[PDB]
């Protein structure tokens, strides 16, 4: 390190540095005038009263702001912090009819719908007291018993909060609420007291990326990672945005075990935010983040990952995700012969973990063809243009985007997941920053998807005035009651879900897959063959 | 960067060593790194940040080692602190006699330098004593010269350059002298006609063509070089001739860089340039390779002179290092073998008395040990013969002692009645005029067969380099005859020192009272 | 001597390789680049879309079931085409859809930029502007006044044959019962002038057509949109939308 | 993008390889892509990144292969890599002698090449010898030539240019030898009169017109070529005569990029870029094509210079492909038909220690083979001859393997009492000097037809390339008569390296010591 170094910095060597060790040179090129003024403020970072002075500092330009603040605007300061449980009896004296009886005596732990925490809420619940009507009326009840979590619903609904996916009441306290916070944070840092300025967060993998999260940490020894995930995440992480609001620290403090990542965040002297008496700052919603660099570094023994990131206005970072709209979608015009101007790969995404998936669709795709037969592609291409569907990659719920809401029509119709397909609008959703409970990885997500759309365009193809599936025809049903269950145990639930599982296998990447699925459905194999012959 | 002397190369680096080494394939200059550049075989150079051509002669620092220059300038000037410049002197190859029954003798001609030596070239020729025809004895008959009569020299001669640099449109005139001061001839400047070009190291015109005839052999004159009875009398007693040439060369030949080409500019011109190089660095003198006078010119610092202060300390060891090939296989100077220890080291008076100083300060005696903490200064001469051999006044090798004329010759690949064909150093051969045998009767006798001092030219050389006496060359045309199996068949040698060139006082030819070498003694039986 | 260098040095050494395909994709593009955007949103609006294909224009699903009598077809200059020869068709239907024939040429040449300005210029003459009759009397007065001009060979890089033998001024009434000829001309005008090395020509024989042209370029076309725009209920509702949402 | 040698091509794609293409009527340069370049039979360049001229003569990397050059250089040479210059030799078509009866006879000359060879072209006439007048019997006395007399010599000459460049305005001096050393006369360089052009393989004048008069014609001289007896005598007994030529050329054109104009720069010579050329080159002599000898120069590297470094490795296999056309239809280098293992590799000593060397580093011993692994340096001579003829001390074509000469006959177009008509291979015919022909008695008997040695000039060529033999000629105008219609009639070849100029010993003048092939046996019915 040092001889490189020293060969850097003096002028005449430089060259000689560059010429015979290039790697070496890059290195102290970058190491010597961006990182080497962060380094700096670590080693202060570790002094004790270097801690205190700066964040006494800080202190004394919020002073006025502080000491002007009145009740209303503390108590929400306060509910932000900290979530507010709901509480049973008023839910249960929400109730009061019929219903409540007849949930009494329901087979509860029998919903793949819910979840393990709804589960244990109905469980203690039911001391005030399957294949039916019973479970309509749980999905009703799932809209109901969720908690008031202001930040959830800012990343759920990706600020877009008129978005009709709750009960009315609640939609407008948290309209009014965030909007009190929005007035609430009227002072700018710019000061002339102080230079760049840098805060710290510490963050759980699992909220950016399921898929990643479960291989992340190396299986034997859990102060180690492994480094071929590790480059995998790297690869494309180029820049983020937060819709809601970042609660930050000032001095960085131990993390809990679930955290690996450890932010470093540079601020602009326009950014506007708001100081908290706890050593904590609030910063402005809607805030764009580019990431300069990704590294692993070693601390206490235990192997962490260091992120920064600088501060820029959201749209600079928004002009980004429109080009690459337009790139992808005059790629694939080409690639699959449709008019010139399309609009069929937008996604919209407003989260930590953006670049990763607007560079992820350029994969997506890439195993999509090469993997299908092209005259199915082209053919169910041109059913989709024929109508206002087009595929969407996003970030938010599928809840909240617009397609799905508007069709079902019904508050309790709502579903979330990792894709999913809308006939009224012939449009394919693929959720990226969940984890498919199934799935390996999020092709096969596509793909499965893309097995319901199919499945719509071939039974279009039989009766143009009819709208049926494939399945409903009493010659596949029957089908459906033998080798149903021959596979994997969530094709088994019913015939679409069926359908599209096989649909992913038989296309599978993995030979061997494919041969599993011909000598455990025979029938299905030729059944399959003949509906795709319609072409 | 600073760069005073606008040469290309930073002054920081020409202070400290620098080098140009190439990567795959672009070339670039580089500060010498001393664990990279040693495993590759590069040069350390250093020069003068103040001097557009440390060596003063026409290309910079950074011509030279960046190779973007004339492609003739020899490899070894390529260092920049070896003056790269033309040396041009005259070889004669034969001539032929008359009266304005012909003279016809192949000469041979060494390239001089003799005693305070100054900056001049000159050589010298010797034309063969031997007798061609046997009936040609006395030369003043064979060619009806009388005391009222006038010869004509008639000579062929060829340019060598045996310098560092190329000459293109001149040739230099030179001026014939017989005796101290008797000059017969300047041969004229020719006027464009040497379109051709002398590389170092050539001849011209080169060695597959007619040498240019001296004597005009057209209506200039019609015998130019005539010469008085007299005259042709010191030429028979002496034998030899000297050939004076200037230094009037040509223009210079410069590189160009927008382009890369070589033209002759016709403002540069060398007879501007040498004095510059002559007044400013430090001579070396080496006759070791072939015994032939070699000279080279390195750029040492000159105290007086702050702009000279400039130029990096030159140690002698260096000098030879850098400009004639001497290296450290074991860490200790030698050329090709030869230790160094085995060559004489002279001095002009000036510096004598300064390398005097300089082994005082440091009290040693032996320069050999010291060799590498000798200053060179500018104007220094410096004579590097082999310490071996004897030499005459006009420094030429003449002879040796016989002892190693005696082990040059220890090696009898085969012996018969007819002659020996022998495989000898090839630097042996200079300074052996001829051989003289004999016979000897079992009883002492001693019959020598070519028993006259202009009979001794019996040894060829074969087309494989191996010599080879023929005794019936001046003999009868008949083998060798021997009285008794038991008679000795003696052979010796006569060094050039020792040879005769005229007959003596009252006209002797026998080979009596030469200085004779015992070099061969087999018997009959071994023959 | 040293400065010319650069310039033929820089027209010669191609830096990298685009590659074999992306080329095309870009000369296309760059082509389409040159009309006004205007029109593109025109055509847009009123339904299909132009589609590039990369093969032999004579067998393509859209086209071959369609109109396969019309396989003459005449190129800007009047002299006849086969049409799989032929690098680019156009059709007029309930579906209006324009196919062109991808090639790394367009940049490069000018002879064939210009049937595709031809053919824009036909689509919008033909199929935009017709569903509201605008070339009306303004055109009809620099048609007029290019017949009777000082030996004005305008004329003969306009009209055609039909066009040279009515014998008296043009009327109102004559667009009306042929009004292929004149959106023909229409097209012929448009063509010339949106291509740089032609437009000079363009100014130079019909001097009142370029000076029509200009000012249609220039500040006449958004009222194209907006006007085709208001047959849409669709765009009459959206305005009521916008309007009525901020101002209330 | 940075480009140091200001040649118009970037750096990056001259180190890697490059190639220019037309792309339908506008040429562009393009970096080498190895599939989609391939296919379209396009060369992949490779050139210096700083050296303006990678070969080093006045032709930019970029003007070679873009074709903006005088479009007179020979394609061959538009590769950057090989060297473009001139090559001008004196061709002498036929001589006449006389007195101050007169002997005017056809001559024939080769473009020669001897061994330790060297940087000059020089050629050779032969006289023929045969009798063109029956009574001309011995030269001495056809031209009243006494002791005290002189003849005349008048030739006409015209000037070949075999290199790859064209020469402007001068022509070169040259002079004509006799035997060793003897200089009979110098040609003038005739003053601002070559105003045309020799482009390479052209005549000076062209063939269509009268060749150059040697002898001025004019006041001059009376006889410029005066020539003594003895002189005289030494041309009858050897009949051959030397042209010794230097390099004076002219001027050079050059290419304007302003207009396009090609003009001849009064400021560049070639007399000064030669040099640079043959000091950086690899020189290859091949007498492939029809048995003359073709020099071609190839740019290699020469490790001890750095800018020298850079120039891209030349192996032995890629400079035979692109210098003279060999290629490889199945992977086997070939030269029209002839596999590679026809041919000789001769070199000289420098050159013949390096390709050893590299024989050792790889562990092989018949270069045939390793081929492509042969690294070529900076000054090697290599000389590629045809392995099935037997060559002179001069590199000429001058006799060959019997069995060779008998297939070379084995196709008998057409017989009968007055002569053959064959069709025989164009090389074959340079090496054979006449034939005998004679007739054999059915028990043993020989009658030879033409039995003189000054007599075998009997085959002609018809104008459709048939070889016709007259026994009519040298016959006594009368048709071939049979004594026997079972005799055998016998015909001989006789190669040149067997052949005798002169009359013997005692003048015999019958075929008896000649060394003679036989070619023909055919009974006299079978005619």
């Amino acid at each position: 390190f040092a001889k490189a170094f020293a060969y850097y910095i003096e002028p005449q060597h430089r060259d000689v540095l560059q010429l015979y060790a290039p790697e070496a040179f890059n290195y102290m090129d970058k190491f010597n005038e961006q990182e080497i003024n962060l380094s700096l403020e670590e080693l202060k970072d570790q002094r004790m009263l270097a801690r205190y002075e700066k964040w006494e500092k800080i202190k004394q330009h919020y002073q006025h702001w502080s000491d002007s603040l009145s009740e209303e605007g503390r108590g929400l300061l306060k509910k932000l912090q900290i979530p507010i449980e709901p509480k049973k009896d008023d839910i249960i004296h929400s109730l009061s009819q019929e219903e409540k009886e007849l949930l009494k005596r329901i087979q509860i732990d029998s919903s793949d719908f819910l979840s393990t925490e709804e589960k244990e809420f109905l469980k203690k619940l039911q001391i005030d007291i399957l294949s039916e009507k019973e479970k309509e009326f749980l999905k009703k009840l799932k809209l109901d018993i969720q908690p008031y979590d202001i930040n959830q619903r800012l990343q759920d609904t990706g600020g877009l909060i008129d978005s009709p996916s709750i009960n009315l009441d609640v939609r407008k306290q948290y309209k009014r609420d965030i909007q009190n916070i929005d007035a609430l944070l009227h002072q700018s840092i710019g000061s002339t007291l102080y230079n760049k300025i840098y805060l710290y967060e510490n963050m759980n993998i699992n909220n950016l990326t399921a898929t990643l999260g479960a291989d992340l940490v190396d299986s034997t020894d859990n102060t180690k990672i492994n480094r071929g995930i590790f480059n995998e995440f790297k690869k494309n992480f180029k820049y983020s945005i937060s819709s809601n609001y970042m609660i930050v620290d000032i001095n960085e403090r131990p993390a809990l075990d679930n955290e690996r990542l450890k932010w470093r965040i540079q601020l602009s002297p326009d950014t506007r935010a708001g100081y908290l008496e706890n050593g904590k700052l609030i910063l402005q919603r809607n805030i764009g983040l580019e990431i300069k660099d990704v590294q692993i570094i070693k601390q206490s023994e235990k192997e962490y990952i260091r992120i920064d990131a600088k501060v820029v206005p959201k749209s600079k970072i928004d002009t980004k995700i429109q080009e690459a709209q337009l790139n992808i979608n005059q790629e694939w015009n080409k690639a699959l012969g449709l008019p010139k101007y399309t609009k069929l790969i937008t996604f919209n995404v407003h989260n930590r973990y953006a670049s990763n998936i607007v560079e992820s669709a350029y994969l997506i795709l890439n195993e999509w063809k090469n993997n299908i037969q092209s005259d199915l592609i082209k053919k169910v291409t041109n059913y989709l243009v024929d109508g206002n569907g087009r595929f969407v990659f996003t970030d938010i719920t599928l809840p909240n985007i617009a397609e799905q809401y508007t069709h079902q029509d019904e508050i309790y119709e709502q579903v979330h997941s990792k894709g999913l397909y809308v006939p009224e609008s012939r449009s394919i959703l693929l959720h990226g920053p969940s984890k498919g409970v199934e799935l390996r990885n999020d092709s096969e997500g596509f793909i499965h998807e893309f097995g319901h759309a199919v499945d719509d365009y071939a039974g279009y193809l039989l009766d143009k005035n009819q709208s049926d599936l494939v399945t409903n025809s009493k010659k596949f049903i029957d089908i459906f009651k033998e080798e149903g269950s021959n596979l994997t145990s969530y094709g088994r639930t019913n015939e679409a879900e069926f359908f599209a599982e096989a649909f992913r296998l038989m296309h599978s990447t993995d030979h061997a897959e494919r041969l599993k699925v011909q000598k455990n459905a025979p029938k299905t194999f030729q059944f399959i063959n003949d509906q795709i012959k319609f072409i | 960067v600073p760069d005073r002397d606008n040469d290309g190369i930073p002054d920081s680096l020409e202070v400290e060593g620098y080098t140009v080494d190439v990567k795959n394939k672009r070339t670039f200059l580089s500060p010498w790194i001393s664990n990279i550049h040693e495993k590759k075989g590069l040069t350390k150079y250093k020069s003068s940040p103040e001097k557009w051509s440390t060596a003063s002669d026409p290309y910079s620092d950074f011509e030279k080692v960046t190779g973007r220059i004339d492609k003739n300038v020899s490899p070894e000037a390529r260092h920049p602190l070896v003056a790269a410049y033309p040396i041009v002197h005259v070889d004669m190859e034969n001539i032929i006699l008359s009266k304005n029954r012909t003279i016809s003798k192949n000469t041979s001609t060494s390239r001089t330098h003799t005693s305070g030596f100054s900056n001049s070239n000159s050589s010298t020729v010797a034309i063969d004593h031997s007798l061609s025809l046997a009936g040609e004895r006395t030369w003043a008959e064979t060619m009806g010269l009388n005391t009222a009569d006038t010869a004509r020299l008639n000579a062929n001669i060829r340019y060598v350059n045996t310098g560092t640099a190329p000459i293109y449109n001149v040739l230099p005139t030179t001026s014939l002298v017989l005796g101290k001061n008797q000059t017969l001839a300047t041969i004229k400047a020719k006027e464009n006609q040497l379109s051709q070009i002398l590389a170092p190291n050539n001849y011209y015109p080169s060695k597959n063509l007619a040498p240019i005839a001296l004597n005009a052999q057209d209506d200039f004159s019609s015998t130019p070089i005539t010469m008085n009875y007299n005259q042709f009398l010191e030429l028979e007693k002496t034998k030899q001739l000297r050939l004076d040439t200037d230094q009037v060369y040509g223009n210079i030949a410069t590189y160009n860089f927008e382009n890369g080409r070589v033209r002759v500019d016709t403002g540069s011109n060398w007879s501007e340039v040498l004095p510059q190089i002559q007044e400013t660095t430090a001579r070396i003198i080496f006759n070791g390779k072939d015994l032939n006078l070699v000279e080279r010119r390195i750029a040492a610092v000159n105290p007086s002179d702050p702009l000279e202060t400039t130029k990096p300390d030159m140690t002698l060891k260096e000098a030879l290092k850098i400009a004639f090939g001497f290296n450290e296989p074991n860490g200790n100077l030698q050329y090709q073998g030869k230790d160094i220890t085995e060559f004489d080291f002279n001095f002009d008076q000036q510096t004598s008395q300064n390398i005097k100083n300089q082994l005082a300060e440091l009290n040693a005696t032996n320069i050999y040990t010291v060799l590498d903490k000798i200053k060179l200064n500018a104007k220094m001469n410096i004579l590097i013969r082999d310490k071996r051999f004897h030499y005459d006044r006009n420094n030429i090798a003449v002879g040796a002692d016989e002892s190693v004329v005696k082990e040059a010759h220890r090696e009898v690949i085969n012996s018969s009645t007819e002659g020996l064909l022998l495989n000898i150093d090839k630097d042996i051969r200079k300074i052996l005029s001829g051989y003289i045998v004999e016979i000897e009767d079992t009883e002492g006798l001693k019959e020598v067969i070519n028993d006259r001092y202009d009979m001794l030219n019996i040894s060829s050389l074969r087309q494989d380099g191996k010599t080879f006496i023929d005794f019936k060359k001046y003999n009868d045309k008949l083998p060798l005859y021997i009285s008794n199996p038991n008679y000795k068949v003696n052979v010796y040698a006569v060094t050039k020192e020792n040879t005769i060139i005229n007959p003596s006082e009252n006209g002797d030819t026998s080979t009596n009272g030469i200085k004779k070498i015992l070099i061969f003694s087999k018997k009959g039986y071994e023959i | 001597q040293e400065e010319h260098l650069k310039e033929i040095m820089k027209h010669i050494v191609k830096i990298e390789v685009k590659g074999e395909e992306a080329v095309k994709k870009e000369a296309a593009e760059k082509l389409l680049e040159k009309v006004p955007s205007d029109v593109l949103e025109m055509y847009k609006a009123i339904g299909g879309k132009i589609y590039i294909v990369d093969g032999d224009i004579t067998k393509h699903i859209s086209l071959e079931a369609l109109s396969e009598d019309k396989k003459k077809i005449k190129d800007i200059y009047g002299k006849d085409a086969l049409l799989h020869e032929h690098y680019v068709y156009a059709k007029e239907g309930y579906e209006p859809v324009l196919v062109i024939q991808s090639s790394e040429d367009y940049v490069e040449n000018t002879e064939k930029a210009l049937n595709v300005y031809y053919e824009i210029g036909k689509i919008l003459s033909r199929d935009i502007l017709s569903k509201i009759n605008q070339p009306y009397q303004k055109f009809l007065d620099v048609l007029n006044t290019i017949k009777n001009a000082s030996d004005s060979d305008g004329q003969d890089l306009l009209f055609t044959n039909q066009l040279k033998e009515h014998p008296t001024d043009f009327s109102v009434e004559f667009l009306e019962q042929n009004s292929n000829e004149v959106q023909e001309v229409f097209a012929k005008a448009f063509a010339y002038y949106i291509e740089p090395q032609h437009r000079d020509v363009l100014q130079l024989y019909a001097p009142e057509a370029f000076n029509y042209m200009d000012k249609f370029n220039e500040q006449e076309i958004n009222l194209s949109l907006e006007e085709l725009k208001d047959q849409r209920m669709l765009a009459r509702y959206e305005k009521w939308e916008k309007i009525k949402q901020h101002y209330q």
